[PDB]
C-alpha cells in the first residue's frame, strides 16, 4: 500500500530528472528521500553503467514484462540485501525513462504496478526480517 | 543473456554500495 506509494515517488523522481512528468502516465518521508538519494548516488558513481542500462533488452510492450521478471529473480536469486533493493528501483527508473524516450508510454503505469507487486510479494518479508524501511534510512539517509 | 548481464551488472554494482555503506556504519 505504502509501497505502491513508495514506488511512486521514487520513479516521479526519476522521471522528473529528464524532464518527463508522472501526470502524463497515470517519516516515510524520510524513507522517499533517502531512496532518492541512494538511488541518486549509485547512478552517479556507476554513471558509465547507467548511461547505457537498458539499452541492450529491446523492450517491447509485448517483451517488457518479462524483461522486467528476468532481470529482478537474477538480481535477488541468491539473496536480498539494501544495495540490492536500491540497484531494483534504479532499473526500475531506468526502464521507464527508456519507455518514454522510445515512446512507448504505456510502459510507465504497467513498470509501476510490477514493481509494487514485486516489493510486497518478494521484498518486503526480508525488509521487516531486517529492521524494515526505518532501517534503511538509517543506514542511506 | 542479455538479462543475465544487465542483472549480473546490477548485482556487482549494489552489492559494492552495499559494502560501502557497511564500512561507514563502522
Amino acid at each position: 500500500q505504502s509501497n505502491r506509494e513508495l514506488v511512486v515517488d521514487f520513479l516521479s523522481y526519476k522521471l522528473s530528472q529528464k524532464g518527463y512528468s508522472w501526470s502524463q502516465f497515470s517519516e516515510s518521508e524520510a524513507v522517499k528521500q533517502a531512496l532518492r538519494e541512494a538511488g541518486d548516488e549509485f547512478e552517479l558513481r556507476y554513471r558509465r553503467a547507467f548511461s547505457d542500462l537498458t539499452s541492450q533488452l529491446h523492450i517491447t510492450p509485448g517483451t517488457a514484462y518479462q524483461s522486467f521478471e528476468q532481470v529482478v529473480n537474477e538480481l535477488f536469486r541468491d539473496g536480498v540485501n539494501w544495495g540490492r533493493i536500491v540497484a531494483f528501483f534504479s532499473f526500475g527508473g531506468a526502464l521507464c525513462v527508456e519507455s518514454v524516450d522510445k515512446e512507448m508510454q504505456v510502459l510507465v503505469s504497467r513498470i509501476a504496478a510490477w514493481m509494487a507487486t514485486y516489493l510486497n510479494d518478494h521484498l518486503e518479508p526480508w525488509i521487516q526480517e531486517n529492521g524494515g524501511w526505518d532501517t534503511f534510512v538509517e543506514l542511506y539517509g | 543473456a542479455s538479462t543475465k548481464k544487465l542483472s549480473e551488472c546490477l548485482k556487482r554494482i549494489g552489492d559494492e554500495l552495499d559494502s560501502n555503506m557497511e564500512l561507514q556504519r563502522m
